[PDB]
């Protein structure tokens, strides 16, 4: 595992 | 000592990235309220917030809810260094990353239920490392900050991207957990939890501090109220608060095993706490282990109370150890325990008033999505005789009904959970009112120790009596130098005595309220229900508690029921020990006892005495003038119609007394509310109901009474030598 990977923020 | 360094305290604002400081020293490190600060505490840690002001603070120290004083490393009374942040810019990818033992039991999107609505329109200022917390679903679940693309720290704009992928990391050692207890768990008794920590903070948090004055410090104290009044609860939340290492006692634990081993385990429990010292040792359920020596009947029972108050005197190391104890009865310990040296200071943590529960319910509502329609404060003053337990649980019970009626769906989904709807469930005003109804209080049969809500508002006329008793009861509580110059004491009673319901009742809890000072009333009646030989310990008891609410008011209503009793040897008991109490009483201790009487015929001369209850006023009925102010204050919440005319239902009433007025009312108001029945009506009370509730009115106090009471009125002082 590590860091990041996906998205989100949103809005 | 530069302007930077404060101390923490205690927080308001139960935002996370929030802290406060007071305007005075905002101007002099020159931040303002939009500015973002950089905190500095122990341990080489940081933690950056929002700054704001607050008129109740003083400018040496700075408010930080629990999330901040965590993320750095600190407690309350620690000193921290802030610094102003100018630096911080928006940011572009967050990582968070929750804590296992908080999210194990829900699956889905965390992201969009917390993190959504956590950081929306919130600009929050965060950094690496940085744990905070968020409440939702009906659970409350931290997440560590793992990384952010400013590192170490930026702003939450709408721009920033975040990612919480990942299984969730495990608990560091030196975490501490959010989810233990803590001084913003409780409620309903700040004076108490205030007392407290004065006690407890300066051996625990400064311990070779007090090893050098010589001084003192507390080695004993015991915690006493109803159960479920969070007595365990408070144990737990000094000990986080302070640091200090806590062991806890069970006391039908220790009295589950074995001679030997109660004896063993006891030993272990104080070892260990000198071991790892400072600590805070807590006997949870005290009279399991030692209640009444003469209850206390066979040979190992009494072998532990004495293992136990050896122990308790070997503290006499004072390696940095208290010892709080907690106990529902404090007449079961057996005394020996509250001799000096032991467990020599005690704390009554009471039932909450109104204003108590309504902090209590907000704490078990945290969690919980409310409707609007919900208003705790309806709640909090409906559940009068509720104790922590009891507002706690029907949160429970108030929460589970809405998944009750709302499970239609989720069962289908059973297999797994469903985290973004959990979300959906609010709790409505219904739910509260189901668990209302479904309600066991505990402490109804418990003795009520609060400010009254009765105000002079809600008394009409007495205006003059009113008076005077702001002199008796304010004056030497508000203005003490005073009294000392012109070298006189205050009086210590005083007897309200007149015709039935004229007031006397109310004037005790208005002089009161006045003075925001606590108030207890005992009616004739609750004493002479006491068992006679529990008699003598009861009315000490009362005593005891007034005592502890100083200032306060001690008012013993409805008198004339125990001088019918006497002339019984039970009611002579108790007066005459009230009488001795009285006298033990010193009048420096702002204890204020007032009595009541409809019958001054027959009242113990002795309570009349110079000393005791020497200041006789006396109330009548209500003249014309005051009738009409009655008449008013009784129909203020009522609607009434324009038509009825009070001066002219005044005018009629002479001789009539203020109860019987009120009685007036509901039977008028009675009328009205059978016509809006009837015939589908908004009811409205109007000149027809109150003529006709008239024309049925009686009088309580007779013209014959009227005449006895004017004379006792002139002739009340001359009954301690030879009857008339
Ligand atoms: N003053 C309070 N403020 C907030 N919550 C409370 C308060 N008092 C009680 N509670 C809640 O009700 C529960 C009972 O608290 P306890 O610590 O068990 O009090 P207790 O007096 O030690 O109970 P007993 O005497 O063993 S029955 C706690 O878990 C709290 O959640
Ligand atoms: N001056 C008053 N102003 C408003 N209400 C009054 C007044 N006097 C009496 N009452 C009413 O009478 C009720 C009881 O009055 P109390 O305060 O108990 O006077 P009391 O002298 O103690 O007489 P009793 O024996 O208790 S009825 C109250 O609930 C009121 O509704
Ligand atoms: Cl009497
Ligand atoms: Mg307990
Ligand atoms: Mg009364």
């Amino acid at each position: 595992f590590r860091a990041f990977s996906g998205s989100g923020n949103r809005l | 000592n530069r302007p930077n360094r404060l101390i923490v305290d205690e927080a308001i604002n139960e935002d996370n990235s929030v802290v406060s400081l007071s305007q005075p020293k905002m101007d002099e490190l020159q931040l303002f309220r939009g500015d973002t600060v950089l905190l500095k505490g122990k341990k080489r840690r940081e933690a950056v917030c929002i700054v704001l002001s607050d008129d109740t603070c003083s400018d040496e120290k700075i408010r930080m809810n629990r999330v901040v004083r965590n993320n750095l490393r600190v407690r309350l009374g620690d000193v921290i260094s802030i610094q102003p942040c100018p630096d911080v810019k928006y940011g572009k990818r967050i990582h968070v990353l929750p804590i296992d033992d908080t999210v194990e039991g829900i699956t889905g999107n965390l992201f969009e239920v917390y993190l959504k609505p956590y950081f929306l329109e919130a600009y929050r200022p965060i950094r690496k490392g940085d744990i905070f917390l968020v409440r939702g679903g009906m659970r409350a679940v931290e997440f560590k900050v793992v990384e952010t693309d400013p590192s170490p720290y930026c702003i939450v704009a709408p721009d920033t991207v975040i990612h919480c992928e990942g299984e969730p990391i495990k608990r560091e050692d030196e975490e501490e957990s959010l989810n233990e207890v803590g001084y913003d768990d409780i409620g309903g008794c700040r004076k108490q939890l205030a007392q407290i920590k004065e006690m407890v903070e300066l051996p625990l948090r400064h311990p070779a501090l007090f090893k050098a004055i010589g001084v003192k410090p507390p080695r004993g104290i015991l915690l006493y109220g109803p159960p479920g009044t969070g007595k365990t609860l408070i144990a737990r939340a000094v000990a986080n608060e302070t640091g200090a290492f806590f062991f806890l006692i069970n006391g039908p634990e220790i009295m589950s095993k074995l001679a030997g081993e109660s004896e063993s385990n006891l030993r272990k429990a104080f070892e260990e706490a000198e071991k790892n010292a400072p600590a805070i040792i807590f006997i949870d359920e005290l009279d399991a282990i030692a209640p009444k020596r003469e209850k206390t009947h066979g040979e190992v029972e009494r072998r532990i109370v004495s293992q136990l108050l050896t122990l308790m005197d070997g503290l006499k190391q004072r390696a940095h150890v208290i010892v709080m104890a907690a106990t529902n009865r404090p007449n079961s310990i057996d005394p020996a325990l509250r001799r000096f040296g032991r467990f020599d200071r005690e704390v009554d943590i009471g039932i909450p008033d109104a204003t108590g529960r309504l902090e209590i319910l907000q704490i078990h509502t945290k969690n919980m999505k409310l409707a609007d329609d919900v208003d705790l404060e309806q709640v909090a003053n409906e559940t009068h005789g509720h104790v922590g337990a009891d507002l706690a649980a029907l949160c429970s019970e108030a929460a589970l009904q809405a998944i009750r009626k709302k499970m239609d769906l989720i069962d289908l989904e059973d297999e797994t959970i469903d985290a973004e709807v959990m979300n959906s469930l609010a709790v409505t005003m219904d739910d509260f009112r189901w668990a209302l109804s479904q309600s066991n209080p505990s402490a109804l049969r418990e003795t009520v120790v609060e400010v009254p809500q009765v105000t002079w508002e809600d008394i009409g006329g007495l205006e003059d009596v009113k008076r005077e008793l702001q002199e008796l009861v304010q004056y030497p509580v508000e203005h003490p130098d005073k009294f000392l110059k012109f070298g006189m004491t205050p009086s210590k009673g005083v007897l309200f005595y007149g015709p039935p319901g004229c007031g006397k009742t109310l004037l005790a809890k208005a002089i009161a309220n006045e003075c925001q000072a606590n108030f207890i009333s005992i009616k004739g009646p609750e004493l002479l229900t006491m068992w006679f030989g529990e008699s003598e310990a009861n009315v000490r008891e009362i005593f005891d508690k007034a005592r502890q609410a100083a200032p306060c008011v001690l008012f013993f209503d409805e008198l004339d029921s125990i001088a019918k009793a006497r002339g019984g040897g039970a009611a002579d008991r108790v007066i005459n020990q009230i009488l001795t109490e009285m006298d033990g009483m010193s009048t420096k201790k702002n204890v204020f006892i007032i009595g009541a009487t409809n019958r001054p015929d027959i009242i113990d001369p002795a309570i009349l005495r110079p000393g005791r209850l020497d200041q006789l006023i006396y109330i009548p009925l209500p003249d014309e003038k005051s009738r009409v102010a009655i008449l008013k204050a009784n129909l203020r919440k009522s609607p009434v119609a324009k038509d009825v005319d009070l001066e002219f239902l005044a005018k009629m009433t002479n001789g009539f007394s203020g109860a019987d007025l009120t009685e007036i009312c509901q039977r008028a108001c009675k009328l009205a509310i059978r016509e809006s029945i009837e015939s589908e009506i908004r009811p409205e009370i109007r000149r027809d109901h109150f003529e006709e509730a008239m024309r049925f009115a009686r009088r309580s106090v007779s013209d014959n009474d009227i005449r006895k009471y004017e004379m006792f009125a002139q002739t009340l002082q001359q009954s301690r030598g030879f009857g008339s």
